[PDB]
């Protein structure tokens, strides 16, 4: 529901104001997806990219905070928050080849 | 004018990008013309001797 | 498949038969709650086939 | 995808008005009849109830399950 | 539509547009777009951003 | 190592898009910034194996 | 450790170890999926 009119002269020039209650009620709401990839592969040598666990701390005895979402196997799982710099996949390369 | 003597620039405007991913290092043309005329230099020593 | 974010939204525009005299706001931090200051509704569903 | 529980505009309860909405569409009733019939006095609820799409069946077609 | 101004009160002079239209969200949002740039990296050849 | 305190706890943290070395002890810098190649120059330069430049 | 996943379209429990061929019991699918974490994650109305 667009009033037209002018107000609180914060819509000079192709601006546009909007209704708090309405975009907390959920109007305009919009999510946003985006793909992580990486690939293990397996090099001429037969050695392989792996993936190793969470990074136990002694300390605590439990995963360091870099490595807080990572499950068991290495790989983040669905369903966590993902915050910056934070490890996805705990991938390792063979130096070798 | 006449050119018998080379001036190969500092380590600063040839780079050496080892690139981490791969066993080699990306190297500049340069590096490439300069280790190119040293080999001409010692061929050339060679046939004369 | 309804995206979390979204279904707790929905869940906070549902409204309460709660009384709000009888309570008192909950103050900075606290997040586990006290008796007076907050209420909890566990919600859980199963959906299998017939 | 699903129908929003409140009115953008005035926020009245609106979510729960929708299943029975659909309903009144099984039966003879038209639109505005139905809407009348649910309640809706201002036009931004019948906006909210008439513009929906319930993509939420759609996708729970294509769900695992 | 005769109009009530919320912060006065008071109705207002002239009847208001109100109506339904369909907005579209676009792509280029805020969030996105916003950069800022510390000392950050430099490039290897030319030392600078 | 922390060349006041010689604590050789460093760590490397990621600021707003600057890496750097920082001791944990007394948040002293010991070596800050870092040279990387760009996309513009990586496209232009050749990788170079050990068998073609051995001969 | 029982690491368990869901196979693409028929969602059989799948506890398979590592360096197996990615295939669904009951199956001869080959694209598999994670399971949803156990813990607890709090999420805000706003
Ligand atoms: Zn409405
Ligand atoms: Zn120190
Ligand atoms: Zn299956």
């Amino acid at each position: 529901t667009v009033a037209v009119m002018s107000y609180s002269g914060y819509d000079i020039e192709d601006a546009l104001v909007l209704n708090k209650a309405s975009l907390d009620r959920g109007f305009g709401r919009c999510l946003v997806y985006k793909n992580a990839k990486c690939t293990l592969k397996r090099y001429t040598n037969q050695t392989f990219d792996k993936v190793m666990g969470p990074m136990l701390d002694a300390a605590t005895r439990k995963p360091i905070w870099r490595h807080e979402i990572l499950d068991a196997d290495g790989i983040c799982s669905p369903g966590e928050k993902v915050e910056n710099k934070q490890v996805l996949v705990n991938k390792s390369m063979p130096t070798v080849t | 004018l006449i050119l018998t003597r080379l001036l190969v620039p500092p380590l600063c405007i040839r780079p050496s990008v080892v690139s981490d991913l791969k066993s080699g290092t990306n190297e500049d043309d340069l590096t490439m013309k300069l280790t190119e005329i040293i080999f001409l230099n010692d061929v050339i020593k060679k046939h004369r001797i | 498949i309804v995206q979390d974010e979204i279904l707790a939204h929905r869940l906070g525009l549902i409204p309460i038969h709660a009384d709000p005299r009888l309570f008192e706001y909950r103050n900075q931090g606290d997040e586990e709650g006290t008796e007076i200051d907050t209420l909890q509704f566990r919600l859980q569903v199963r959906c299998t086939r017939n | 995808m699903i129908i929003p529980v409140r009115c953008f505009t005035c926020g009245k309860i609106v979510g729960n008005k929708w299943e029975a909405y659909l309903g009144l569409l099984q039966a003879e009733y038209t639109e505005g009849d139905a809407l009348d019939a649910l309640g809706l006095k201002r036009y931004c609820c019948r906006r909210m109830l008439l513009a929906h799409v319930d993509l939420i069946e759609k996708l729970l077609n294509y769900a695992p399950l | 539509d005769y109009v009530t101004s919320g912060i006065t009160g008071e109705p207002l002079e002239a009847y208001i547009y109100f109506g339904p239209v369909y907005y579209q969200k676009l792509k280029h949002m805020v969030l996105d777009k916003m950069h800022a740039r510390a000392r950050g990296p430099r490039a290897v050849l030319t030392r600078q951003p | 190592r922390c060349p006041d305190c010689g604590s050789t706890e460093l760590v490397e943290d990621s600021h707003y898009s600057q890496s750097q070395l920082v001791c944990s002890d007394c948040g002293c810098v010991v070596t800050e910034g870092v040279l990387t190649t760009t996309f513009s120059d990586e496209g232009n330069l050749r990788e170079v194996t050990y068998s073609r430049s051995t001969g | 450790q029982p690491m368990i996943y869901i196979c693409g379209e028929c969602h059989t429990e799948n506890e398979i170890k590592s360096r197996d061929p990615i295939r669904c019991r009951e199956c001869g699918y080959r694209i598999m999926y994670k399971k949803r974490t156990k813990r607890l994650v709090v999420f805000d109305a706003r």
